[PDB]
């Protein structure tokens, strides 16, 4: 078997710039390389079978390039479309082959997330739940990780998190840390993120 | 203008059998091999098998090679794919796919829809909703079956509107969100298995 | 340099593993095939050998008691044709293709290289240089 | 059925674990190897030669699994799946993948795109030559063989059937280069072999099949191979997959499928044209189409065989050329089961003329060493060859001599009728005696001296006849004459259609093909092509509107090494009949010194030089320019001293009063004072020599210098090797 190492693991970059991936290798194979590109929720499609060799509907401005090591992936000229995440084939040797992949998120400006918190259980209580949340909106970069007073386990529910795609316009994420106890068995919505000069937190107790 | 449609899917109990099938558009069978791709959720892409063309000689991949069972006939373009016995870590999305030329050097040029194959013993159950205060955002939690459709108000946000995917509890059951900013409104909240509606106003109330 | 006629005689199975590579005593070797019409009815076994600088396939005789070189690539090449009809079917041919996939994977790649000029004679002489 | 993983330690034995899958194999014969039943095993050895471990695997697999499972119908073309059940040797031994791949090494630069000329679903086969192919006699009777009891008979199409085909094919296997495929079975028609030092050319053609092996000495090896649109071949690659790589070549079509075995798709052939040989076999089943495209190609590489002796990229296409001419010739004749008398006739005489063609201008090798064999089934030249020679033993009309030589010419063993060879020499002697009076010949003339040349040169009584008849070949070709027949060959090639007609070497023929002369390529000479080239309306018109006003002057100097790198520059033919140019060291006979060589009787030739002779008797022309001088020297055989003879005078007697011949056999020579060379005539006849006597009253214009300038002066060469000069 042959394992594929991707490098780098994210690029994020503005339209028009250059973007190179490369994809490397166990063995020390040949030549061809296939590249695809899947964006979330839809099907993969092809875009170049060996290194420059790019032919179908996908746009000519992508290239390529490499021999007998390492392959490279490069965009001449970026465009708002190529969002999606990248994954490299190597076809040399068949046993099996694949890429771990590259997620490619296309940049603008830089924003941070605005903590903002949710206690009311008014029309729940009665009903015999409880649930207080917290919402992270509008932030970049990714790396976001929410953590409570209580202990941080999957009983709360606390490591559960969905993660919305980059708005249309600002290119930002929105993040979400649920908390629900069933049943009713201090609480903080701590969150550390690259845009925030300190791991500020904004508590709930009841 | 090459199509395939991939049918099967479902969801089976763990060590038991299915077969996808996938249908062809356009293109003739008897020419080229055929790839069986999977994707795991949140996971990367892990080629499966290739079916040489017409019946015959099939490669299989290192994990599934006792499990799995390829047959293809050019016929209805009829290429299946059966999973006898393995249960827990099969669960993922199949992708049909068919190669550039025969060769392996180029990969696989045309492509299908897709199949969800999923592995638990389950029914549907109702959902429910919370308002949220004082950023307004809605919340729906511990629901089944999917899909859950969550607009706000009529036409007009468009934009700050967030949709959050379902993600899955530990009871089985999922949950998700939806969100949109101001910096009075109402979360909409439907749900088609279970016919259920819960529509919750939105009026900043007091905090400590 | 050192040449070879191709073929040395082995009596047991366990002297074909054991014999070192030729690529590594010798320079340029010449591969022979075994004088007989039909090569099943007479044929015992392949031993390929991977690791070798010029990863050599020995065909072996039983009855005969000889070991024979032929090319490596073509060989092997041309086994995997008649063992990969579409007519042919059992386990125990999938078995072989599947360890016949990644035979050469490890090993020493084919030529790149561009054949030397001078006439060729046909598959009489067996692609002679001689132009008559 | 036994599958078994071990591991290698060291030497004793190796640790495993035996599965067997479906089937009993004696499990206590796993100890040693099983040799005993009639299955087969297969061991792959990983060992580092560092003496590590590393591991082995064994797959014991039965017997059965190495063996295997007009129309095409009754007769098809059947591909091999391995080398077990058809030739094995040569794909064992092959060196293919081990020093080279006879394929380029991208898969990519594989399939190649059809040329334009090639076949479509409108035209399944394609174009024919316009002279078509006559219907068969709806009321005859197709007899089993070629035949020709009459003279009648080699002039109008005589049909004989192709049910030669139908029993007398033979089934034969057929190994492509280096075993780059796996066999190939066909059902053989008929074998072409031409061989020289430079190259040799393997042709074998069959039932909807062809193979061309075209190897040069000093450049690659390709095969070309023709099969059935319908059928796919498999490359022999070093992957080990069960998957499939077609061999180079385009995409099927109508009809055939096309593939070229060769390294030369990108990194070899000079040109895009790696598509266009493949495009050769389905461009027609006309022969005459390819024979066309061959003649063609052929004139033009002469030219510029001053450059490249040796022309690699013009070996291959006239090769190819001639291999799908007879490809197309059986498959004419297997599709519309008839066949004509004239068409195996012409593959006789177009694969002796156009090997000799191939092997010395093409592949530069000695002529000396130039031959051919041809094998066909449904040709039996060995037969048609005694029916000719009683037809010989049992006035004629230039077209009705052209047949009878063509057809003495196209077969021989060397042994040639003395009533064939007795018709060539009254043909030239007949074109001759005109030649001295008009300008120029017409196709049927310029054919008809063709072969009666091919006649008399194919062979101290045949080499007699070699000298002779070079000296009047060498005549016949003037100055004032040159210019015309190289206007021929121009305007043969400004209007001539590929397609639509058939191009043919002795239809552009000329004395000054068979010629003696090195110096039609002096400046002189050219530029007098260029002002004679108006003369001819429409070829002026045609030159214009491509060729620049320097390429023409370069293309009309292009058309005038024809005639002089023809004969003249053929070693083999000049050795033989003129060895006493050779005989002792000479610099002159092999730098090419000798401008003109002219025959003398036995052990002696005159010849012409623009350098200090070395040898011989010299008669050097004081009236000639310093720097552009003419000799003539008188050589002999075992006489290589030198010295010096005197320029003697005589006069003509009165044309009418000695009726008695003493003249004949001179030669008159005709020069300027420029260096120039002008008309070399020789007196044949007494009706001759009386024309020379009359200056301005002969019909012969060199004789008569008033339609000439003041620069012509006259010189009379003897037998003897005596030089005199006319008083007048
Ligand atoms: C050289 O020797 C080898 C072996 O020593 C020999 O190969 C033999 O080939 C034949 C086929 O031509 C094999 O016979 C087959 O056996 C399988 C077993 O399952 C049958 O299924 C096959 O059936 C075919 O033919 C039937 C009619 O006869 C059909 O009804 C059916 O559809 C199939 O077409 C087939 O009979 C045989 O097994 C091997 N021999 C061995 C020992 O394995 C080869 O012929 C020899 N070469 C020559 C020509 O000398
Ligand atoms: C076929 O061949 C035989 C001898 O090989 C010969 O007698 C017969 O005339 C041939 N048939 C024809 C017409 O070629
Ligand atoms: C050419 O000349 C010969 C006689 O020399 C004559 O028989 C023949 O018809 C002529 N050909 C043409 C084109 O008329
Ligand atoms: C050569 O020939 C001429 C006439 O043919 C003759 O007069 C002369 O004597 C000859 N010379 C010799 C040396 O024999």
């Amino acid at each position: 078997d042959i394992q594929m190492t991707q490098s780098p693991s994210s690029v994020s970059a503005s339209v028009g710039d250059r973007v190179t991936i490369t994809c490397r290798a166990s063995q020390g194979i040949s030549s061809w390389l296939a590249w695809y590109q899947q964006k979330p929720g839809k099907a993969p499609k092809l875009l170049i079978y060996a290194a420059s060799s790019l032919q179908s509907g996908v746009p000519s401005r992508f290239s390529g390039s490499g021999s007998g090591t390492d392959f490279t992936l490069t965009i001449s000229s970026l465009q708002p479309e190529d969002f999606a995440t990248y994954y490299c084939q190597q076809a040399n040797n068949f046993p099996l082959t694949f890429g771990g992949g590259t997620k490619v998120e296309i940049k603008r400006t830089v924003a941070a997330p605005s903590v903002f918190i949710f206690p009311p259980s008014d029309e729940q209580l009665k009903s015999g739940t409880a649930s207080v949340v917290c919402l992270l909106n509008n932030f970049y970069p990714r790396e976001a990780k929410v953590q409570w007073k209580v202990d941080n386990a999957l009983q709360s529910g606390n490591s559960q998190e969905s993660v919305t795609e980059q708005d249309s316009k600002d290119s930002t994420y929105s993040l979400s840390s649920t908390l629900t106890l069933s049943k009713a068995d201090v609480y903080a919505c701590e969150v550390t993120h690259q845009g925030l000069s300190s791991p500020v937190t904004k508590s709930f107790n009841r | 203008e090459v199509q395939l449609v991939e049918s099967g899917g479902g969801v089976v109990q763990p060590g038991r059998s299915l077969r996808l099938s996938c249908g062809a558009s356009g293109f003739t069978f008897n020419t080229y091999a055929m790839h069986w791709v999977r994707q795991a959720p949140g996971k990367g892409v892990e080629w499966v098998a290739v079916v040489s063309d017409g019946g015959g000689n099939r490669y299989y991949a290192a994990s599934v090679k006792g499990r799995f069972t390829i047959s293809r006939d050019n016929s209805k373009n009829t290429l299946f794919l059966q999973l006898n016995t393995l249960r827990p870590e099969d669960t993922a999305v199949y992708y049909c796919a068919r190669s550039r030329g025969n060769h392996y050097y180029y990969g696989m040029d045309v492509w299908g829809r897709g199949t969800t194959v999923t592995v638990s013993s389950a029914s549907t159950k109702g959902p429910s909703v919370f308002p949220l205060a004082p950023a307004l955002g809605c919340l729906v939690k511990d629901y089944f079956p999917e899909p859950v459709t969550v607009s706000w108000n009529s036409g007009a946000l468009t934009s700050g509107v967030h949709t959050f995917p379902a993600v899955l509890q530990s009871s089985g059951l999922y949950s998700l969100s939806s969100v949109v900013t101001v910096p009075t409104y109402i979360c909409n909240v439907n749900h088609k298995p279970s016919n259920t509606k819960v529509d919750k106003r939105v009026e900043p109330k007091s905090c400590d | 340099t050192p040449l070879f006629f191709g073929a040395k005689p082995l009596s047991d199975v366990s002297l074909i593993i054991t014999e070192p590579c030729v690529s590594s005593v010798y320079e340029a070797w010449d591969y022979a095939a075994p004088p007989v019409s039909n090569l099943s009815e007479a044929l015992s076994g392949i031993v390929v050998k991977t690791k070798c600088p010029v990863p050599e396939v020995i065909l072996w005789f039983k009855d005969k008691q000889m070991a024979y070189w032929t090319n490596p690539y073509v060989t092997l090449k041309g086994l995997t044709q008649s063992v990969g009809e579409e007519h042919k079917s059992g386990d125990i041919r999938d078995a072989l293709l599947d360890a016949l996939s990644g035979v050469w994977v490890d090993s020493t790649p084919s030529s790149t290289n561009i054949p030397e000029n001078g006439c060729v004679w046909g598959a009489d002489r067996l692609f002679q240089r001689v132009c008559q | 059925a036994l599958l078994r993983e071990y591991s290698d330690r060291n030497m004793s034995l190796k640790l495993e674990a035996f599965y067997p899958t479906g089937f009993d194999e004696e499990l206590i014969k796993s100890l040693h190897w099983g040799n005993d039943r009639k299955h087969v095993f297969l061991v792959i050895v990983k060992v580092n030669p560092t003496t590590h471990e590393g591991d082995v695997g064994l797959v014991i697999f039965p017997k059965y699994l190495l063996s295997p499972y007009f129309g095409f119908l009754s007769h098809p073309v059947t591909p091999d799946v391995s080398f077990f059940d058809s030739s094995f040797a040569p794909y064992l031994t092959t060196q293919h993948l081990v020093a080279f791949t006879t394929f380029p090494p991208n898969p990519l630069v594989w399939h190649l795109e059809r040329a334009e000329t090639a076949a479509t679903a409108e035209r399944p086969f394609g174009v024919s030559l316009l002279p078509a192919r006559p219907t068969v006699p709806k009321n005859t009777i197709l007899e089993h063989k070629a035949h020709f009891a009459t003279w009648d008979a080699l002039a109008r199409h005589t049909f004989f059937s192709a049910e030669a085909i139908i029993t007398n094919s033979t089934l034969r296997i057929h190994v492509p280069l280096f075993g780059s495929v796996w066999p190939i079975r066909y059902w053989a028609t008929g074998s072409v072999l031409l061989t020289s030092d430079s190259g040799r050319v393997e042709v074998n053609i069959g039932v909807g099949f062809m193979s061309s092996l075209i190897s040069l000495s000093s450049g690659l090896p390709i095969e070309l191979i023709v099969v059935p649109h319908t059928v796919k071949l498999n490359a022999v690659t070093s992957d080990t997959t069960w998957f499939q790589l077609n061999p180079p070549g385009p995409d099927p079509g109508p009809s055939y499928r096309v593939y070229l075995l060769g390294r030369g798709l990108d990194m070899n052939f000079s040109k895009h044209a790696t598509v266009d040989i493949c495009a050769y076999p389905e461009e027609s089943l006309d022969y005459r189409y390819h024979l066309s495209m061959a003649h063609t190609e052929a004139l033009r590489m002469t030219t510029k065989a001053d450059q490249h002796d040796i022309n690699e990229e013009s070996y291959y296409h006239i090769a190819a050329r001639i291999a799908t001419s007879i490809f197309a010739l059986s498959e004419m004749g297997r599709t519309t089961e008839y066949f004509l008398l004239d068409e195996i006739v012409d593959v006789q005489y177009q694969l002796k003329f156009l090997n000799y063609i191939l092997m010395r201008i093409g592949a530069g090798a000695h002529p000396n060493t130039i031959s051919g064999t041809s094998d066909l089934i449904f040709a039996d030249p060995s037969q048609l060859h005694d029916e000719l020679s009683l037809l010989f033993g049992q006035f004629i009309s230039y077209d009705e001599a052209r047949d009878q030589l063509k057809t003495a010419y196209a077969l021989s063993r060397g042994q040639d009728h003395v009533n064939a060879l007795s018709l060539a020499r009254r043909v030239i002697m007949s074109i001759y005696k005109g030649l001295l009076v008009k300008q120029n010949l017409n196709a049927t003339e310029r054919q008809a001296l063709f072969f009666a040349s091919m006649i008399l040169l194919n062979f101290s009584s045949r080499v007699l006849d070699g000298r002779t008849t070079l000296l009047l070949m060498t005549s016949m070709c003037t100055a004032a004459h040159a210019t015309q027949a190289a206007l021929n060959i121009q305007e043969g090639l400004a209007y001539l259609n590929p397609s639509k007609h058939m191009f043919t070497i002795p239809n552009v023929y000329s004395p000054c093909m068979g010629s003696l002369r090195t110096d039609l390529t002096e400046e002189i000479h050219v530029m007098n092509l260029l002002s004679a080239i108006p003369t001819r309306p429409g070829l002026n018109e045609v030159l214009h509107t491509q060729l620049d006003e320097s390429e023409i002057f370069d293309a009309a100097f292009k058309t005038m090494m024809i005639f002089t790198t023809w004969t003249a520059k053929d070693l083999h033919i000049l050795h033989t009949h003129v060895p006493e140019v050779f005989t002792c060291q000479d610099a002159a006979a092999r730098n090419g010194e000798y401008v003109l060589i002219l025959p003398a009787v036995q052990g002696h030739s005159y010849v012409i030089t623009r350098n200090k002779p070395q040898r011989g008797l010299v008669y050097s022309l004081a009236d000639v320019d310093v720097y552009n001088p003419i000799s003539v020297v008188y050589l002999s055989k075992d006489t290589c001293v030198s010295e010096h003879g005197v320029i003697e005078t005589v006069a003509l007697p009165h044309p009418d009063n000695l009726k008695e011949c003493l003249y004949c056999g001179s030669v008159f020579l005709r020069y300027l004072t420029t260096g120039a060379i002008m008309d070399i005539i020789i007196i044949d006849s007494k009706d001759t020599e009386r024309q020379l006597a009359a200056m301005g009253n002969s019909t012969i214009p060199p004789f008569n210098p008033d339609m000439h300038g003041d620069d012509s002066k006259a010189v009379l060469l003897f037998p003897n090797g005596t030089v005199v000069t006319l008083l007048g």
